[PDB]
């Protein structure tokens, strides 16, 4: 009691205390930050939550934004651990605040988390995103919010007032504004807000970075295994409405106003039923409704913007996991499955290249195959499996992230790069998948510290070591102890240094998969251009 | 037969299909996302691939 009651600009809230092997934390879950996007509001930018009379129950997580549920593997943790753990509703714009106990006396640094899920799924209420451990351990305010996904948050009819697009990023922004106005009520310091997200959440972060209106809402950014410039992160106005129209047709609709009006009358599930149809097909690591380069939220393509931007007075932390690619291959790549070592044949490998690298000339694939093939062992399955995994990872995550890092650092920003390479002991995926996409999160959030879970004593320490890094960055814009321990060098565009994150101490290395990224970032472009 | 059952927005659950067969509806082309499993053998399309089964039991996985 006592500090489980807080009054914000909108009204009163009644939080709750969460228990931790180190102490309690005060959590206020399910704070409404926008008027629910129902019916007439569906597809439109969020509107501020009007002040409520009385006290709001912030003792539990709110509805998960309506989305598709990945049922690939029934009863499998590696797959269900990301599924929604609350009821699905369009009424889903709520945020959560985790503040130290006893409430900090001086304004403490805030960390805002934006979950990932390819813009088609995700929720801040997932167990792996539980702030209780990180707040208790580093005593910093932690805020996470819910933003619309799928068509509900990204379907666009470019130029229309009925379905502008990017409303999902608008929800995110509205929450950051709510943080600027209310975070103080929990001892949070609005002049020190660090954003951090993974996958599409990291892509989101990067777009707030490239979108001026968002710039006065944070001070530091952390992009984990994802970047705004990834080939899956954005879609052009053309594609945008081609897809939003296919959906309208499939669902029997019908003039944009006429179209959207009809759309708004369809039950949410009806829209999700046809979400994956609108995908231009033949690929993996590709999602239907994602952010649009409308000229509004994004005045130009992420690439264009990253290059022309002045990033002085900015600190960014960027990184990737040991095996970005692995995870996705099991969703179409011929010969891949979680239920066996997926030791593909040189034959499937070649057909997988076309899957993992959509819309690209036959000659382009040759160039990929040339590079990713070990010509001393062209037929070895084990290597081709790891190879197609690199192709996907590199093309979708590592090279886009690597490029951003080089441009940011080169143009005024302090940058720190990492490579999380440590498979969790509890990991539920096949061993051939190594350290897959999204499996560094559980450690950044200190989940190993949770008793009900069987982590090793050494992993519990690792997580603590990681939380320190993140916290130190949030607090000072610098990872290492602001000592006599291995130092983390900033990522320069020249030296290209980064550190490996595992149980062993920090080891510095040069080159973020450089040889490969030169193909993806420098050559491949020139090739496609000249064909 | 004891098969799986779910929708686009729900989780898979075992259900007794009995004599009829079962199905596994999914996106035909990759990403080959799973859109629903249930009883019977419903028609597919260019985008929707439907795989029916009978004997295995919990075969529409
Ligand atoms: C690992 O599992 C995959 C998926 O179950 C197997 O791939 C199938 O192989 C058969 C040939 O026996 C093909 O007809 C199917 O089309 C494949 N499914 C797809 C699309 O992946 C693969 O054979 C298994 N590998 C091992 C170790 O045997």
């Amino acid at each position: 009691d006592a500090e489980l009651l807080v009054t914000v600009r909108g009204g009163r809230l009644r939080g709750i205390r969460l228990k931790t092997p180190g102490g309690p934390v005060s959590a206020f879950l399910g704070i409404p930050f926008a008027e629910p996007p129902m019916g007439p509001r569906r597809f439109l930018p969020p509107e501020p939550k009007q002040p409520w009379s009385g006290v709001v129950d912030a003792t539990t997580f709110q509805s998960v934004c309506y989305q598709y549920v990945d049922t690939l593997y029934p009863g499998f943790e590696g797959t269900e651990m990301w599924n929604p753990n609350r009821e699905l509703s369009e009424d889903c714009l709520y945020l959560n605040v985790w503040t130290p106990y006893p409430r900090p006396t001086s304004p403490t640094p805030v960390l805002v988390w934006i979950y990932g899920g390819g813009f088609y799924s995700g929720a801040s209420s997932l167990d792996v995103y539980d702030g209780r451990f990180l707040v208790q351990a580093e005593r910093t305010v932690l805020v996470s919010m819910n933003y619309r996904v799928g068509a509900f948050g990204f379907l666009a009819l470019p130029g229309s007032r009925e379905a502008p697009g990017n409303v999902g990023l608008l929800d995110q922004r509205l929450a950051l504004q709510w943080v600027q106005e209310n975070v103080a009520a929990f001892g949070g310091d609005p002049t020190s807000v660090t954003l951090f997200g993974q996958s599409a959440g990291a892509a989101s972060v990067g777009m707030h970075l490239l979108s001026p209106p968002s710039r006065g809402l944070f001070h530091r950014a952390v992009l984990q295994s994802g970047a705004p410039n990834g080939p899956w992160a954005t879609v052009g106005m053309g594609e945008a409405r081609r897809r939003a129209t296919q959906l309208a047709h499939l669902v029997g609709c019908p003039n944009d106003t006429e179209l959207v009006a009809c759309l708004r009358t369809r039950p949410a599930q009806v829209l999700v039923n046809h979400e994956w149809h609108v995908l231009p097909q033949e690929s993996v690591f590709r999602f239907s409704f994602v952010p649009v380069v409308d000229g509004d939220f994004l005045s130009d393509t992420p690439e264009a913007l990253i290059n022309a931007g002045d990033f002085h007075g900015l600190q960014v932390l960027v990184g990737v996991v040991k095996d970005e690619g692995s995870y996705f291959l099991v969703y179409g790549a011929p010969g891949f499955s979680k239920d066996n070592e997926s030791l593909i044949s040189r034959a499937e490998f070649l057909a997988g290249v076309r899957v993992g690298v959509p819309q690209v000339s036959d000659l382009a694939a040759e160039a990929v195959v040339l590079h990713y093939t070990d010509w001393l062992h062209p037929e070895d399955p084990a290597r081709l499996r790891e190879a197609l995994s690199d192709v996907v990872g590199d093309h979708n995550v590592v090279c886009p992230v690597a490029q951003l890092a080089g441009r940011l650092a080169a143009q005024g920003a302090r940058v720190y790069a990492y490579v999380f390479e440590h498979r969790a002991s509890t990991l539920s995926w096949p061993l051939w998948m190594g350290v897959p996409h999204g499996y560094e999160i559980e450690f950044i959030f200190g989940i190993p510290l949770d008793p009900s879970r069987n982590y090793t004593a050494e992993e519990k320490i690792f997580a603590q070591r990681l939380m320190r890094y993140w916290a130190n960055f949030a607090r000072t814009g610098d990872p290492n102890e602001p000592p006599k321990a291995p130092q983390w060098p900033p990522y320069t565009a020249g030296a290209q240094q980064y550190v490996s994150l595992d149980l062993r101490p920090l080891e510095v290395r040069r080159g973020l998969r450089a040889q490969a990224c030169a193909f993806w970032n420098r050559f491949l472009p020139k090739l496609l251009s000249a064909t | 037969t004891m098969c799986y059952s779910h929708t686009t927005t729900s989780r898979a659950i075992l259900t007794n299909c009995g004599e009829n067969s079962c199905y596994r509806k999914s996106r035909r082309h990759p990403p080959k996302m799973v859109l629903g499993r249930g009883c019977g053998c419903p028609p597919g399309d260019d985008n929707l691939e439907v795989k029916c089964c009978t004997s295995p039991d919990k075969c529409n996985y």
